[PDB]
């Protein structure tokens, strides 16, 4: 009911790294405190290291097992904008932004840090454990990927959408607001295809297999928590970055046709600032009672 | 969770196969033993109460300095003597969380169910304490309701209007529609919803002084009247809503319909503006003999005839129209503008059908004007005239916009009580108070329309839970009989207390003389054809009560005769949406929608069922999207020959049905004589 | 494609490296000999002419009655005696296509250049033969053209106003904004562009009968506004064009500014609702200093103070509005804000810059009003009085709107005929006489204040292309020294002739006694410095010409004292869109943006050079955007302070430069004195 | 030295189906007989099969195995112009020229025609054959997608390409010369990684990776002149294209580093002719002058 209004809204919001010119961000970047630059670069590495798994392993691992030549398309096409486009894109405001030594630095530190693997390394496991015409262990994977685009990621691009918002880091912000958006979608459409899974089980497995959404929701949350205060406490944002990390959990929760878990909350508007009846013919005689 | 949402919940868990119904009123114990007793604010006695509430702006002083203190006490005493309880959760809830008076703050409770019956009939009364005391009789034992501005804001400082519904007639000028979008921003800024009729407004592609191709027809002024709405939007309380009305044989009838259709690009799509759309007699002719129709252009019957498309009979002019090479028109088919109307009301229940001929040929009023649009709920069928809104000092011709007040008899309690007659003329009486003290200032026809017309708007509430809880059928003949009788009594005792009005304040309504009530031809069907109860068990749910027949009816006709009616208009069924709640009934003369209704307020759900709702009735609480709408069609006309003005009609249809199941309803309700057709509600 | 039409675009094609300039005459000979000529009807005489123009209702009676036959003929010889030859195809072009008389069907061509002329002429006469001949001589010499409005419409029955510029001061209560929205559908209808002050209207999240967060702010109202334009859009003609002002303290200022960025959504964003911002001293030097600033909430200062934000002066007011609790206000960055403007004008040209105090330090009629707002182009700065429009049938307190009278002087034409004084006063007669005979009956305010300020503008245009024919660049300190004279010598005329009238007709303009034309304060600068040129070229350039010196300025200022002074404003340079191009003319006095421009009319492509673009002043007409802004903010603050009101500032940028450059030319034009700025071109 | 080069012209390439208009070929398939409308649309049902196992199979499977996110990026670009392009732009040919019963029919006759499942079955054999770090089935597999993309293409090309060239149904042609401008550059990418893994192998190695070559291509071949025979027969072109695929073999053998097999012919010279702004900050020196 839904792959080809997909391929349409996925294919027309094509774009490449090349559009948006960069260079001019060195007239904010130049303005932030060290702790400002620190933890943009290190949450710009995480979403950079996050992106990467779901280009090499994420995507293509469900496009393989999932059935239907229009839905293997669709994917693939998503596939394509994760390591062709939104890799380049990170790379390209990495570059601009850092000298080529701190940058391997940065990511030297990111790929040791604690927070950031935990949740790596969880995802991952999830889409190594697939198992060949193993639906269950599919839609696990599939409920993996839901977290990662839509959820997961809000950590990291609240720090760009808080200086897109202030009118800081513009190009950059800019390119995160176009990656952003396809994450979106990309989650979005991966939900879809995990409810059509849930829906072809039992009852006693549904339960299950919303304990399992549940659990792993909760695991990662506790991370997020963790990951926050650790990147976000030195420049004081961490309060507004879990209102943040709570509605995008919703979102993903939606995405999967679950229940909102979070109450809802109002966000950082900073941030806000950067986001048929069937026809029949009368027949004659229908005038004459 | 609160106890009282557990025990309203508990309903639903079934015991022995059975709705635990009585949960339900466990759980109002629970929401006034934890709730409404905690947040309600004491005082020592009544005098500290209504000092308190008057010197906080919270009542107004006027109406309760015409009594002095001894008589409000009895007043209020009187109200607290019949020990009200109300019988399920969500009518103790929908008072006190819509109507009860609350804090500046809306921390606590100012205001009672009796407390707020003692205000209201205090100010319907008007200084006079058996009055009062009548009016809280009638109340509290729920006889009679004011409608939601009138029960909600009688008697407070900090009140709109008591007025539910105003319909304007906008001229084709700009002046009047920049006049029609201000009093509509005013109206609705009053909290009454708008109705608009733009018939007269030229089409599209029309000359604004020799230059064509020149009007936005009246698409532009829609989506004038739609940003309007929205900005007067009740203090952004409550979305303003207003209502557009167009004649079938506009030029601009599909842009129009246009306006709610589903795929209508930003430029043209209206979303706070509901549609109605008026239907002559000669567009179903047309429409049943499969001739191709011609839509007009008013300005160019304008110029040819000196008077609007929609001023004049359609029926007898239509054939003029097409002959006459001045006038411009557009070839249609009516069977494809039938089956858009069927599509579109499937898809959102717009627009409104008005029958103008099936309105017409029963207006008491034609002699003021032809009935040519209807109210936002469609219900309100009055004579109009349009005004003529002149440049800046420059002398405006003020002509008649409509304005009556809504008020709704309980038939349950009314016939439990059989107490027909003194339930309707004083009901009659606090319309007439209603429409005495209002006074709009910046909506003159409406502010002339109210001080000649003098138009009530007295309704019925919980028909389908009288005729379930005593098990007929509403769709049987039975029902139907009843609905006849019932609501010819109700004609009769308001015609008798507009009368007597008439005759105790020595004046009629303006152009009463013209009126079919003057020259006896309204009491005709009244005077040859008996309505008491054609079967044993109607008449015995009437016995204890005198049915009138022909010889008080003649009785009546001389009556009127010698001293007039004081109210143009007295009868319309109002769909009376909230306060149905309170009362413990079913929402007006229709089809209960479900038997028990899940709805969420906050985070909770609450579940409520029809009033009487039980085991042994609960097939005669048969839901409407169940029943055959041929039959609640039959119900609806059988009413409606008792009622001066329409009835809010809404067709319950089934997703399976067709369009041409639609357009077939639409069609029959047409042969029955159904003036006005509300919502087609899809299930 | 027409012969014409090649042989203008035979001018890109270079012969010997050079454009041929001159084949573009060739085309306007071809142009009337093909086109022109074929389809103007002729009559057998000038009487036969005139019958069946003013029979077939084109002309009007009563201007032509004012003449006997024989001086309607003297005038039209008059006209046709200067043998007047468009000299570029574009010119003849727009008038043919704009301005000259067609019949009803579009197809032939009724009034030549001349009889456009003869015919404005003789309505600004008002009966004199030989002024008319003046008015004649006046035009055909293109030393003067009035404006698009009057020009077009003036002697035509079948007409719009003959102002196209109101501003509308808007009260903050729904009445208000109703009577605003239909002032601006009448005015619109008329033809006219439409500016709203919307600075008096309360924020968003403010209180209506002490409800709390129920207003929804100045968008709404621009929303209401941007629906009532596009409705009333001169008959489908042209797209309705309007304006909003919001002072920069007010605290919709950013949701104001969100009305244009590109994300906002369609509930957000307006469309055919230009706006500007009105900046104050304070702002800029709270910008300057770092320090926050603080944006208020008009209500609560009305309440506190009983006047309105932008009735004060915020310079002396700020502190006690920030440290006044009851005064409600929101914390802002005003260098964010600054950024913010200089983005949004980057991206869309919006908004409008208004320096209040730049305009108000320098306004004569302070004592009036402070100018709060400007036009849709910009350059209208007047003082404002807002209307009490109460409820119906209730008097109205009727204020002052301003409706100022546009007509530019060809500084090009004007002085190669050594007849600046005589243009200056023949305009200044013309403005007036169609101030006078303007009489808008669905606005009061705007013909209350026409009747009582008798406010004209007087603007110029071909400065860049004076300039430039005459070997000076518009950088060029000469440049801004011709321009010191020039206008100094506009302006000294402009009050010698509003004195005259003054004296002659015994009257001046409404509280002209507390103006500073009445006290001599205006005068000031003008009899303690001398504005002769400091350049000898310049002096050269005047020659045959007497320059007003500190002496005349002296005596100028005893004439005013003792006789006073008719108009309240005199001087405006408008933008002068498309009556530059009948005139072989140079946009205003702004330089130009590019040496040739290129359009596409139909399916067919044209080529307009420059007035008077050659080889040897290829290199003097620099284009707009090559030029230096700092040099053309110098330059127009050179010519403002001789304008009383505003000149439409256009700022031309390239792509490369950023949001901080923008800001910089916006201060720099707020510390050079600049009133206001009118767009933002980005190449 | 060449990835970047070929991810800049692969992205450049970029296109949709849609940005072309088919209705004016019309008129041209309305004239043709029913022998060449059944071919032509038989033709691209054949490419539209090979694109959805290239697209769903083929490329990511080579993505998977080659080491790099750079040449990663590449062939999950060409595997998304695979099945999300390429194989869509034949739906879209026939939604415009046939009614659903004649593309109902074709999809059912690709899957019972005998040759067309050989060479699925071959290609995809080879393609599912791979193991992970084996160089020698990912070669192997390469050989297998570069006679797919410069060999087995070229019997359904030379009809488009056929028509193109006499003035005939040139919208649908302009579709297939853009597939076809694809399918070169990705035939040649293919093969220089494919070169790669050959240069490492011994000279015995070599000689029989040259065999597996060899004998993959004849096989191949004796399938596609049985294949073409049975498509072209009946318009009779079937010598014409049997020269076609020959020419084109031996551009798929020289992408592989090998000489030509074929002796050289001469074509139809018809089917030849078918060939917001920068922000900086306020600065408090701009507020003075
Ligand atoms: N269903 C109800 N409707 C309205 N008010 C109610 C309802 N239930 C309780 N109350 C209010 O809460 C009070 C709690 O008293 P309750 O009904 O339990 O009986 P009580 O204490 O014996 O006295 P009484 O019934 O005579 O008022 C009532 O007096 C009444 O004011
Ligand atoms: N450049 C031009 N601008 C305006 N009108 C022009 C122009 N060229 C030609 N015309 C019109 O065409 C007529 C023919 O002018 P032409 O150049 O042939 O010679 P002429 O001596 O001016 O002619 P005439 O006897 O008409 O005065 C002019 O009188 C005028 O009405
Ligand atoms: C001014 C205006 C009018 N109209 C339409 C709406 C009105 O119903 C209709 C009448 O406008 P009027 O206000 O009556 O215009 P008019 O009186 O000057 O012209 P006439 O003498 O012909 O009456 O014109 C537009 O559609 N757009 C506009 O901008
Ligand atoms: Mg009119
Ligand atoms: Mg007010
Ligand atoms: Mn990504
Ligand atoms: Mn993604
Ligand atoms: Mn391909
Ligand atoms: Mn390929």
């Amino acid at each position: 009911d839904f792959t080809q209004m997909f391929y349409n809204q996925n294919v027309k919001q094509f774009w490449l790294p090349e559009e948006i010119a960069l260079n001019g961000d060195l007239l904010t970047w130049k303005y932030l405190g060290k702790n400002e630059q620190d933890t943009y670069m290190k949450v710009l590495a995480g979403l950079t290291l996050l992106d990467t798994e779901q280009g090499n392993t994420g995507m293509p691992i469900v496009a393989e097992h999932v059935d239907g030549h229009q839905r293997k398309a669709v994917l693939n096409f998503m596939a394509m904008m994760e390591n062709a486009v939104h890799a380049k894109s990170y790379s390209n405001i990495f570059m601009t932004l850092a000298p080529t030594e701190t940058i391997n630095e940065v990511f030297e530190w990111v790929k040791q840090n604690k927070y950031l693997q935990k949740k790596a390394q969880m995802i991952v496991g999830l889409y190594k454990a697939i198992q060949k015409d193993d639906e269950i262990s599919l839609f696990k994977a599939m409920v993996a990927s839901v977290y990662l685009e839509s959820f997961l990621f809000y950590s990291g691009f609240y720090y760009p959408l808080y200086f897109y918002g202030q009118g800081k880091l513009m190009q950059s912000g800019e390119i995160i607001n176009l990656i952003l958006r396809d994450e979106a979608i990309h989650g979005v459409y991966v939900g879809l295809l995990a409810q059509e899974i849930y829906n072809k089980q039992t009852e006693e497995k549904k339960a299950e297999l919303r304990e399992f959404a549940i659990d792993l929701l909760n695991q990662l949350y506790e991370n997020e928590l963790e990951y926050t205060e650790d990147l976000y406490d030195q420049v004081g944002l961490s309060h507004d970055v879990k209102k943040f990390i709570r509605y995008n959990a919703n979102k993903a929760l939606m995405n999967l046709g679950f229940d909102p878990y979070f109450e809802e909350e109002d966000i950082n508007p900073i941030v806000l600032n950067g986001l048929k009846a069937t026809v029949e013919p009368l027949k004659d005689d229908d005038f004459y009672f | 969770v609160p106890k009282w949402i557990q025990l309203n919940n508990e309903i639903m868990i079934q015991k022995d196969g059975k709705f635990q119904f009585d949960k339900d009123k466990e759980a109002v114990h629970s929401y006034f033993v934890d709730y409404i007793n905690q947040n309600t604010v004491f005082f020592h006695n009544l005098k500290e109460k209504l000092d308190y509430l008057v010197e906080n702006q919270y009542y107004e002083e006027e109406f309760l300095s015409l009594y002095s203190f001894e008589d409000i006490k009895e007043v209020f005493k009187t109200a607290y003597a019949k020990k009200f309880r109300f019988p399920s959760f969500m009518s103790a809830f929908k008072f006190y969380n819509d109507y009860a008076l609350k804090t500046n703050d809306k921390k606590k409770i100012l205001e009672r169910y009796e407390d707020r019956i003692s205000i209201v009939a205090l100010f319907f009364a008007n200084g006079d304490t058996e009055k009062a005391k009548e009016y809280v009789n009638l109340m509290i034992n729920q006889e009679y309701q004011p409608s939601t501005p009138t029960f909600l804001n009688a008697g407070r400082k900090r009140r709109g209007e008591l007025v539910s519904c105003f319909l304007l007639e906008v001229n084709d000028s700009l002046n009047d529609i920049s006049r029609a979008i201000d009093i509509s921003m005013q109206l609705s800024k009053l909290g009454g919803g708008v109705s608009l009729n733009l018939s007269k407004l030229r089409a599209k592609g029309e000359a604004i002084k020799d230059v064509e191709n020149a009007t936005k027809g009246v698409v532009g002024v829609m989506k004038l009247l739609d940003n309007a709405f929205r900005y007067a939007d009740q203090m952004g309380q409550r979305q303003g809503s207003g209502a557009a009305y167009l004649n079938i044989f506009h030029r601009d009838i599909n842009d129009f319909l246009d306006t709610k259709k589903i795929s209508a690009d930003e430029d043209v799509r209206v979303k706070t503006l509901s549609i109605g759309v008026v239907i002559p007699d000669k567009f179903v002719e047309l429409a049943r003999e499969d001739k191709a129709a011609y839509v007009f252009y008013p300005h160019t019957i304008y110029k040819e005839y000196g008077q609007h498309m929609d001023e004049m009979d359609m029926n007898e002019m239509y054939d003029k129209f097409v002959d006459n090479p001045r006038v411009k028109k557009e070839k249609i088919n009516p069977r494809k503008l039938l089956e858009k109307l069927a599509m579109l009301r499937s898809e959102s229940g717009y627009p409104y059908i008005m029958f103008q001929d099936n309105v017409n040929k029963v207006h008491a009023n034609n002699h003021i004007s032809k009935v040519k649009f209807s109210n936002l709920c469609s219900e309100v069928l009055q004579a109009s005239q349009v005004s003529s809104y002149t440049d800046y000092d420059e002398e405006d011709e003020i002509g008649l916009d409509i304005s009556c007040n809504l008020g709704s008899l309980n038939i349950l309690n009314v016939m439990e009580h059989k107490s027909i007659e003194k339930t309707v003329k004083l009901a009659t009486d606090s319309l007439t108070h209603v429409s005495e003290t209002t006074d709009i200032r910046n909506a003159p026809a409406v502010r002339r329309a109210n001080k000649a017309m003098k138009s009530i708007g007295l309704g019925a509430m919980n028909l389908h839970g009288y005729l379930a809880q005593n098990g007929i059928a509403y769709e049987s003949p039975e029902a139907r009989d009843f609905a006849n009788t019932f609501f010819m009594m109700v004609n009769f005792y308001s015609i008798q207390r507009s009368a007597e009005i008439a005759k105790e304040k020595g004046e009629t309504f303006d152009q009463y003389e013209g009126s079919t009530y003057a020259t006896g031809e309204y009491f005709d069907k009244y005077v040859s054809t008996d309505f008491s109860p054609k079967y044993e068990k109607i008449a015995n749910l009437f016995e204890g009560m005198h049915i009138p027949t022909t010889e008080d009816w003649k009785k009546l006709k001389a009556f009127v005769a010698e001293h007039g009616m004081y109210h143009s208009y007295r009868l319309c069924i109002a769909p009376t949406g909230s306060i149905s709640y309170v009362q413990s009934s079913t929402a007006s003369v229709m089809p209960i929608m479900e038997r028990i209704e899940e709805r969420t307020y906050g985070n909770s759900k609450t579940y409520y069922p029809m009033p009487g709702l039980a085991s042994n009735n609960w097939f005669f609480y048969k839901e409407a999207y169940d029943m055959d709408m041929f039959k609640v069609v039959d119900m609806i006309a059988t009413i409606q020959q008792h009622i001066d003005q329409g009835i809010s009609f809404t067709l319950f249809l089934k997703d399976t049905m067709t369009t041409r199941d639609l357009n077939r309803i639409d069609l029959y309700a047409h042969h029955r004589g159904i003036k006005t057709i509300y919502y087609a509600r899809t299930k």
